[PDB]
């Protein structure tokens, strides 16, 4: 009868943390991406570990 | 906890009670019957809880912390007495089926078994 009491508490601080885990990823994931590519680095470490698969698989 | 304490066979209580009481006997051992399998199968209270894991994995920490100086606290009865009467009954029903009956028949199983040493004439 007690248990019932605290474990409410949990399986919502569980299913809570889930929530704001998928609606803060959700969110930030759909907020900030764009700014990447004008990092042409991110197609230079594209490159780099390219040139390190272009040595470094051979 | 198991039958209580006092046993007597479930034979020698089981054919046999007084004429005022007759049929109820052969009820009453079978409310007793069902009574004493339904009470030898329990595990006679659950677990305590562990405390420090609810304190600590149920993240709403300070609802616990209550529940802890609360259930702690918080102890349970056995149920009581209302019906050791029987008790009272019982020592009456002896004195009735000991002494008043045993001493009344030592008379009349004397009343024929001196009839039996007139016999012997």
């Amino acid at each position: 009868e007690v248990k019932n009491r605290l474990d409410y508490h949990i399986s919502v601080q569980n299913m809570m943390r889930q929530k704001e885990q998928e609606h803060m990823i959700n969110w930030v994931e759909k907020r900030v991406v764009q700014s990447i590519s004008a990092q042409q680095e991110k197609e230079t470490i594209a490159k780099c570990i390219a040139d390190l698969k272009l040595l470094s698989k051979k | 906890r198991k039958l209580a304490l006092k046993t007597i066979d479930w034979v020698a209580f089981g054919e046999i009670i007084p004429r005022n009481q007759k049929a109820v006997a052969n009820s009453l051992k079978s409310w007793n019957e069902t009574l004493t399998s339904r009470l030898a199968t329990l595990p006679e209270k659950p677990p305590a809880i562990d405390w420090a894991y609810y304190k600590a994995n149920v993240a709403k920490a300070g609802l616990v912390d209550d529940f802890e100086k609360k259930f702690n606290a918080l102890k349970v009865p056995i149920p009581e007495d209302k019906y050791t009467a029987q008790v009272d009954a019982e020592e009456k029903e002896d004195v009735k089926s000991c002494a008043e009956f045993l001493t009344q028949s030592k008379t009349r199983i004397q009343e024929y078994e001196k009839e039996l040493e007139k016999m012997r004439n």
